[PDB]
RNA sequence: AGGACCGAACCGACUAAUGUUGAAAAAUUAGCGGAUGACUUGUGGCUGGGGGUGAAAGGCCAAUCAAACCGGGAGAUAGCU
RNA sequence: GCUCGCCGGAAGACCAAGGGUUCCUGUCCAACGUUAAUCGGGGCAGGGUGAGUCGACCCCUAAGGCGAGGCCGAAAGGCGUAGUCGAUGGGAAACAGGUUAAUAUUCCUGUACUUGGUGUUACUGCGAAGGGGGGACGGAGAAGGCUAUGUUGGCCGGGCGACGGUUGUCCCGGUUUAAGCGUGUAGGCUGGUUUUCCAGGCAAAUCCGGAAAAUCAAGGCUGAGGCGUGAUGACGAGGCACUACGGUGCUGAAGCAACAAAUGCCCUGCUUCCAGGAAAAGCCUCUAAGCAUCAGGUAACAUCAAAUCGUACCCCAAACCGACACAGGUGGUCAGGUAGAGAAUACCAAGGCGCUUGAGAGAACUCGGGUGAAGGAACUAGGCAAAAUGGUGCCGUAACUUCGGGAGAAGGCACGCUGAUAUGUAGGUGAGGUCCCUCGCGGAUGGAGCUGAAAUCAGUCGAAGAUACCAGCUGGCUGCAACUGUUUAUUAAAAACACAGCACUGUGCAAACACGAAAGUGGACGUAUACGGUGUGACGCCUGCCCGGUGCCGGAAGGUUAAU
């Protein structure tokens, strides 16, 4: 059992998108921005405890950060991690 | 059997094959094989120590009994095989207790003969017994220099050594080079000449047949520049100097033996 | 024509990388020179 | 705009493109 | 069968023209040689500078080689401009 | 949007390497883009990469690297044992369909599969850092069996023709379907089985190997493809409807056969040759100490787990290496039609492009080409360059020769189309049908149907029938080098180098020699029929005289002669 403090530090934010709204309405799948070191079991435990909802499976991907230029000085945004969390049928989430 | 090839192409114009139909047309005995990785004539420093070596066909090593320690136990000869590692053919023998080994094939040896090492061995071509038990005047091969070290003399395709004398602990040998050498009388030796005597009767015909054998081409020294070789240079073909190595050592005639440890074992030099 | 730089990250890092510099004595003196000069990229290694 | 590399080492001549337009007549 | 033959891929580079502040710091076009072999190619590895390697042209060793490159002795010396 | 043109063994598609957001959408046009730009791989903002089966990671090792101790070395450090790294190679498993502006073998639907776990039940010799097997391997060649795929017919749907004709021997399109599971085929290999014994495999062994004896000829292993299922499904031309004209929803016919056929598969096969063709683990098995009724073992079932990283995009290129949006370079995979020997070449399909300045004019001159009176190398250093020859089949073919060649010598004839032989032949394929059977993916017979050269004869057209592209100029004398090869990346491809061969000479093994202050290593896990060096350079006839000089070898009586 993963401890609740880590499970509270795993999830960062929900990801709003046209693809996220599509997966939410068709496959009943939410799209989350998670901590970068978070694994699939930590995500499934966090969603099953902090949201009280039944998780079927978790797919993850790492988003590479973009290279931006503030004025003319170059810079690079952070790599962040994205999770497609497929809920079981009948389950609902805000 | 030497076979002159018909000149259907240059490179087949001058080829003489050495065809032996008794050799096994199959894979060798797998437990007695091991890997033989090529070197290119390069040492652990990566530098070329001996030149003109490189390339050639991949070769597996055949573990050959030179020490020949299975005393008393007779062995029948199973089949004759090709060895790429050496000029002589090898014989796969089967001892009575179920052990298989490779030996050097003697001249008249064929599949089905019986051999036996040891002191009580008979005197026929193939047996291995100490030279205090071997009669003076016989031709032996696979000769040890030290007892139990393994045979080191007369291993090439057609060689043999005569036993010309014996004075107690030593026997005197007539090596194939003509040198007369003392060896302890407890060293093992194997009766008869080594097999493939017509190996030297082959002609490679073309350059690729040496590149198959890993012999890179030899650039003669006067075709170079003086920075490369002492012979190099000239505004034409000029060689107004004594023949030397690439390192300036006389080659035509100059002796190079500097072993004062083994001079007591040398009766007469070659000549 | 075939030019002299044909990149390969494995060969780049095995030849000029950090561990290859830290392996030998003279390579460690290279990293000490670049730190004294204040290099941002101390080696090839990303 | 970051427009260097114009006359830096004039590699223009570091090219040192073969001269001696086959004129060894001046010997 | 063949370091066999003709001939694409592929490797090479014999001739001519163009181009020569080029399309290109050696190429294009039309022809050309080898093309189952001493072939060619991918990846990785090894050999280090008076040293390597070299089917040997003083060839090649990062567009640099009758002794690489970088830093240092070093503001070498220069009866020379 | 309609036409035109180009590639099409690529100028199409998929990747690796490499790059690293160039991907998609909205918006902008200052700069960049060799012009303008509303456009963009440009600026700005947002979005986008979903895996138990793909790959990496991981297990395993090669070359090689590092290297506890160790040996060696002024120091630094060098080499290297046990080990440990190191892929480019070995090792478990997923397919089809659908969908997004952008991902999919990753999502969804369907149908599977693998390896580990724990826990049940039955059964009961388990056990390795060790032994054995296997993994496990070359080149070339020959067919045979297939499939991918294509063509034609049938079938279904639609059409009846802008200009003569077109209800037909007419036109267009479609006719797709996987992994898996079952079957074990063409075909390849192999003698099986039982018992006894045994100086071997470091000890052991029931394993392997080897001796015996008896019995049975017929069992086993491997194995493309096919067939069945998967699949009453999915897909599907089209319709039916809404329609932001983009699309979304619903419905949905036929979905067969023959022939040809690979460079792909059986094939890691078979035959054959000499130059004699990785390793280790996984896997199978054997026992050792040990464990003694416990552990563990396999068999079924249930359940759980299969993490992490990559996944966008270009990838013969405007995104990589070339300073450029550079006519260069870059490894793997796929390989449609007609003609054709062909992956050449010509025209096309799928698909992708028209190469980021145009518009005129129609001078000299230059570039790349076309044709040319008469002559035909008179040009020129020189037939440089051009032009010409060019295919298949048959006839025929010299000197010389190492008897192989020369030789495609040279030179010449035929070549289209239509009809007949024969409404399409020989040949190939092979059905129905019938018979037999140890019964099946069977064996005969049988010839339907399909496919289909080549030849002769007759006729006919044109100036011309290898009609285009493609595609040898030939011969004579002679120098050099035997040949194939190699070489001055970037002015020299040659008579230069190499070569097989020959000779001399050194070398007896802790070999000579070479790299190394050394240890060591190569030579070589080789042993004088071997290795090194030197010169010559196939083959044929040959290789003559000189040892005075310079070298080298041998000598050791005398002279001279160092340190001491
Ligand atoms: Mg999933
Ligand atoms: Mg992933
Ligand atoms: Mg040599
Ligand atoms: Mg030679
Ligand atoms: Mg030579
Ligand atoms: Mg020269
Ligand atoms: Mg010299
Ligand atoms: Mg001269
Ligand atoms: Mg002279
Ligand atoms: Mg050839
Ligand atoms: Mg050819
Ligand atoms: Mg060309
Ligand atoms: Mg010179
Ligand atoms: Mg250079
Ligand atoms: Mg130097
Ligand atoms: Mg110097
Ligand atoms: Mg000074
Ligand atoms: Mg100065
Ligand atoms: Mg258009
Ligand atoms: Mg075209
Ligand atoms: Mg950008
Ligand atoms: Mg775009
Ligand atoms: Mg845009
Ligand atoms: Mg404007
Ligand atoms: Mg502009
Ligand atoms: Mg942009
Ligand atoms: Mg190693
Ligand atoms: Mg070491
Ligand atoms: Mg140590
Ligand atoms: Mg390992
Ligand atoms: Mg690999
Ligand atoms: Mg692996
Ligand atoms: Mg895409
Ligand atoms: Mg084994
Ligand atoms: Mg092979
Ligand atoms: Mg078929
Ligand atoms: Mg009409
Ligand atoms: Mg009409
Ligand atoms: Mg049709
Ligand atoms: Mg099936
Ligand atoms: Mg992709
Ligand atoms: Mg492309
Ligand atoms: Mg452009
Ligand atoms: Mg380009
Ligand atoms: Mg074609
Ligand atoms: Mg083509
Ligand atoms: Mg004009
Ligand atoms: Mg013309
Ligand atoms: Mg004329
Ligand atoms: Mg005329
Ligand atoms: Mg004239
Ligand atoms: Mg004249
Ligand atoms: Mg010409
Ligand atoms: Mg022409
Ligand atoms: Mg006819
Ligand atoms: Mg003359
Ligand atoms: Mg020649
Ligand atoms: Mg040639
Ligand atoms: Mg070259
Ligand atoms: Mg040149
Ligand atoms: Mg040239
Ligand atoms: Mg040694
Ligand atoms: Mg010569
Ligand atoms: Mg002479
Ligand atoms: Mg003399
Ligand atoms: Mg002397
Ligand atoms: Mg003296």
């Amino acid at each position: 059992m993963i401890r609740e403090e880590r499970l509270l530090k795993v999830l960062r934010a929900p990801h709003v998108s046209e693809k996220a709204s599509t997966a939410m309405e068709k496959s009943n799948t939410i799209v989350l921005k998670v901590a970068k070191d978070a694994t699939k079991a930590e995500i499934k435990a966090a969603v099953q405890k902090l949201f009280e909802v039944e998780v079927e499976v978790v797919n993850t991907l790492v988003v590479k950060g973009k290279v931006k230029r503030h004025g003319q000085r170059i810079g690079r945004r952070s790599d962040w991690k994205k999770a497609y969390v497929t809920l079981k049928e009948g389950q609902n989430l805000d | 059997a030497v076979v002159k090839c018909k000149p259907t192409s240059p490179g087949r114009r001058h080829v003489v094959k050495v065809v032996n139909p008794e050799l096994h047309k199959g894979k060798p005995f797998a437990p007695l094989l091991e890997k033989n990785s090529k070197s290119g004539g390069r040492n652990n420093n990566g530098r070329i120590t001996t030149r003109h070596i490189g390339g050639g066909h991949k070769q597996a090593y055949r573990i050959v009994d030179f020490k020949r320690n299975k005393d008393g136990i007779p062995a029948v000869v199973e089949r004759l095989e090709y060895d790429p590692n050496r000029s002589a053919n090898i014989a796969l023998v089967l001892y009575k207790d179920g052990e298989r080994r490779y030996i050097l094939a003697p001249k008249g040896l064929k599949a089905g003969d019986q051999i036996q090492s040891g002191v009580d061995a008979a005197i026929k071509p193939g047996n291995t017994l100490p030279m205090r038990n071997i009669p003076v005047g016989s031709t032996v091969h696979n000769v040890e220099m030290k007892p139990g070290k393994g045979g080191q003399l007369a291993r090439s395709a057609g060689t043999y050594v005569q036993i010309v004398a014996r004075d107690g602990a030593y026997v005197t040998l007539r090596l194939r080079s003509g040198e007369m050498r003392k060896v302890e009388a407890d060293c093992r030796a194997t009766l008869g000449e080594v097999g493939n005597a017509e190996h030297m009767l082959r002609v490679l015909g073309k350059a690729g047949a040496a590149r198959w054998r890993g012999v890179r081409p030899t650039v003669r020294g006067t075709a170079m520049n003086p920075v490369d070789h002492p012979h190099g240079g000239g505004e034409g073909r000029n060689f107004g100097k004594h023949p030397v190595t690439p390192w300036g050592v006389q080659t035509k005639g100059k002796k190079t033996r500097s072993n004062k440890r083994t001079d007591k074992f040398i009766v007469r030099r070659r000549s | 024509m075939k030019r002299t730089f044909q990149p390969s990250v494995l060969k780049r890092n095995r030849s000029h990388g950090f561990r290859a510099r830290m392996a030998t004595k003279n390579g460690r003196q290279v990293l000490a020179r670049r730190r004294a000069k204040g290099r941002a990229r101390l080696t090839v290694s990303k | 705009m970051s427009g260097k590399m114009t006359g830096i080492v004039k590699w223009f001549n570091a090219d040192k493109g073969f001269g001696f337009i086959t004129p060894d007549d001046g010997s």
